[PDB]
RNA sequence: UAAGGUGAUAUGAACCGUUAUAACCGGCGAUUUCCGAAUGGGGAAACCCAGUGUGUUUCGACACACUAUCAUUAACUGAAUCCAUAGGUUAAUGAGGCGAACCGGGGGAACUGAAACAUCUAAGUACCCCGAGGAAAAGAAAUCAACCGAGAUUCCCCCAG
RNA sequence: AGGGUGACAGCCCCGUACACAAAAAUGCACAUGCUGUGAGCUCGAUGAGUAGGGCGGGACACGUGGUAUCCUGUCUGAAUA
RNA sequence: UUUUGUAUAAUGGGUCAGCGACUUAUAUUCUGUAGCAAGGUUAACCGAAUAGGGGAGCCGAAGGGAAACCGAGUCUUAACUGGGCGUUAAGUUGCAGGGUAUAGACCCGAAACCCGGUGAUCUAGCCAUGGGCAGGUUGAAGGUCUAACUGGAGGACCGAACCGACUAAUGUUGAAAAAUUAGCGGAUGACUUGUGGCUGGGGGUGAAAGGCCAAUCAAACCGGGAGAUAGCU
RNA sequence: GUUUAUUAAAAACACAGCACUGUGCAAACACGAAAGUGGACGUAUACGGUGUGACGCCUGCCCGGUGCCGGAAGGUUAAUU
RNA sequence: AUGUUCUAACGUUGACCCGUAAUCCGGGUUGCGGACAGUGUCUGGUGGGUAGUUUGACUGGGGCGGUCU
């Protein structure tokens, strides 16, 4: 899953952990 | 010696009475049934 | 009921077929997990049970988009 | 429309009417107990028991209307919890139940045939379930054809046992 | 036509052919008012967890067969004139 | 009727009256008959039309070969002296009939299998809440190692009600689809009973007999698949 | 005590007692597509299953077969790739 | 590819708060587990627990024996 970091991954750590803690959105 | 029907209006009537009937869609499709035939008597109620 | 909030996937029927051909009525049923959803737009985590498929259709979509969806469908989440 | 009439078994009684509110027929209205989706709560159907509001009362009571549930929408209110959201309340709109077949969909046998039987058959039939309509469904080519062409869907006869 | 009448009726009776009729409600087909629906023309745009695939099933007259095509429970996954 | 064979002491029929079994549809073949004839005939449909239109088709006038293909021939084979099938028999459409096919397919008849319902008012187990057990015995623990006295245990004892059902006789088209009479077992308990409740059919329940689940049980009853199938009578 | 209601009441079933065995609790186990519910508002001195059947004296030898329990060197072996 | 650690998916039939008159359910806080468990699809094993069935004929009755070209 491709994100932007606010502060290409696995889905998992990015739905669970990067995305709602504010560390990342898709890209 | 004791025989097989034992009468009991309470029972008779929470067994197979008309509100027993409408309580389920089964009894309803023996109601639908029963008017269907043009039955005199729907239930045992009456 | 075993039924995709996201995709509306559900049990369907078909056939175990043995060696010798006997077919016996299956059951084939979606890979659901109920999994909390984080909605930045409602600062707030929805829970839905989701197919495997269906969580890769959020990804793709966003959740914003889905449970817009769901509410156009009269899905309640 | 009328010289007759007050449905039947079914006579009688007491009457109504004969020039037009006798009766009879048709249109539109009025009335329409109780049970039943039954909906104010309950219930062994045709019963038992309420709340609220008006109005009447001769103080004993009395009448009438409203009060189900769900969905949607709107307003107001409103947690854990800050904003909130869930929740709550009221209003409006709709639904609900029934019905022979036909129709679309979700499920789906077995006997039986195979001269046994398991693949196969019976058959996606019977049956159960959901939903709709006067019909339904389908439908305007990511279709066929064969280098020529056709031009959505549906139904009938062929092609062909 | 048909039915009735004390046996079998064109002319006894009720009908029948034919010709007519609506205060009221209502179906329909027109015409003409009114509310919303908004024609036409240049210029774009052209349906993605989709098509396709692997596994399991089902549907196609077609039983997996050398098996196209359709549907999808599961895992994947394009090009987009 | 069935049989090698029936007066047969094999089957069926008390009698009468009424009803009761080779059908229908569509395909296909053959026969008869009618029409037309190297042709015959139309289907749906159009038509107010038993008319008329409609020849899409179908059958026939050519076969041989697996086929390409060739064609009064063709196939076989490298090729036939040959050999196989063909060539010198009129068909076709109605109408009637015989047979066949698919359908319940001459009629009646299973035991059963499957699907959806109805049933625990009988009975089995359980749950809740009420009731019942005359009369008479025995004398545990304990109490005040043994004595007296006291005490009142028990799936304890004898025995009515009550619950059962060991034996015999009767009855067996019964008084009764399980009883009556004389005797018999339990009778404070793992007791018995009223009312109500719960468990549902490959399921229940069973101190277990395949017992019981409404006079039905090695898979209830009712309706449906259904005219199951029946090489049998 | 129980049993074949309606030809069997028994030596059959049950039984207290005994043993094996499972079960650490969201127990095993059972009814349930599931949610749940029983087990149990119990917790190994408990609960389920199995066999035996008061009590007394006792209960010998066999683990090759079939189960069950434990093991994991080696062989073989699925989807998948 | 195995192992440790982590928390954020996921589990909780621990505690507490709220919806709330509620011992269900949901939301919240927290503890404990934790990428395990568990579920879907696929897959090997096991599977009279359950189901559909098969289990020949001749024969001096049938069976046993014998036989079947
Ligand atoms: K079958
Ligand atoms: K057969
Ligand atoms: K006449
Ligand atoms: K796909
Ligand atoms: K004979
Ligand atoms: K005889
Ligand atoms: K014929
Ligand atoms: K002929
Ligand atoms: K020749
Ligand atoms: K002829
Ligand atoms: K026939
Ligand atoms: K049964
Ligand atoms: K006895
Ligand atoms: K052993
Ligand atoms: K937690
Ligand atoms: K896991
Ligand atoms: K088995
Ligand atoms: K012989
Ligand atoms: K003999
Ligand atoms: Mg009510
Ligand atoms: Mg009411
Ligand atoms: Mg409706
Ligand atoms: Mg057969
Ligand atoms: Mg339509
Ligand atoms: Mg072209
Ligand atoms: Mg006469
Ligand atoms: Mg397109
Ligand atoms: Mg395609
Ligand atoms: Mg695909
Ligand atoms: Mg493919
Ligand atoms: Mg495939
Ligand atoms: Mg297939
Ligand atoms: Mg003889
Ligand atoms: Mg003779
Ligand atoms: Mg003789
Ligand atoms: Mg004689
Ligand atoms: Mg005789
Ligand atoms: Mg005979
Ligand atoms: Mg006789
Ligand atoms: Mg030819
Ligand atoms: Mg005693
Ligand atoms: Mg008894
Ligand atoms: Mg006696
Ligand atoms: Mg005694
Ligand atoms: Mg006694
Ligand atoms: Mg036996
Ligand atoms: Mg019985
Ligand atoms: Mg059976
Ligand atoms: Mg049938
Ligand atoms: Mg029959
Ligand atoms: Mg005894
Ligand atoms: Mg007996
Ligand atoms: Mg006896
Ligand atoms: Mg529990
Ligand atoms: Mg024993
Ligand atoms: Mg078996
Ligand atoms: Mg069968
Ligand atoms: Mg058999
Ligand atoms: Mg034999």
């Amino acid at each position: 899953m491709q994100v932007i970091l606010l502060d290409n991954v696995k889905a998992g750590y990015a739905r669970n952990f990067l995305v709602p803690q504010g560390k990342a959105v898709p890209a | 010696m004791k025989r097989t029907f034992q009468p009991s209006v309470l029972k008779r009537n929470r067994s197979h009475g008309f509100r027993a009937r409408m309580a389920t869609k089964n009894g309803r499709q023996v109601l639908a049934r029963r008017r269907a035939k043009g039955r005199a008597r729907l239930t045992v109620s009456k | 009921s075993r039924v995709c909030q996201v995709t509306g996937k559900r049990p369907v029927t078909g056939n175990n077929r043995s060696h010798a051909l006997n077919a016996t009525k299956r059951r084939f049923l979606p890979n659901l997990h109920s999994h909390r959803f984080w909605v930045e737009s409602e600062k707030r985590f929805v829970t839905l049970r989701v197919s495997a498929k269906g969580m890769r259709v959020i990804d793709k979509k966003g959740i914003d988009t889905v449970l817009a969806e769901l509410r156009a469908r009269g899905e309640k989440y």
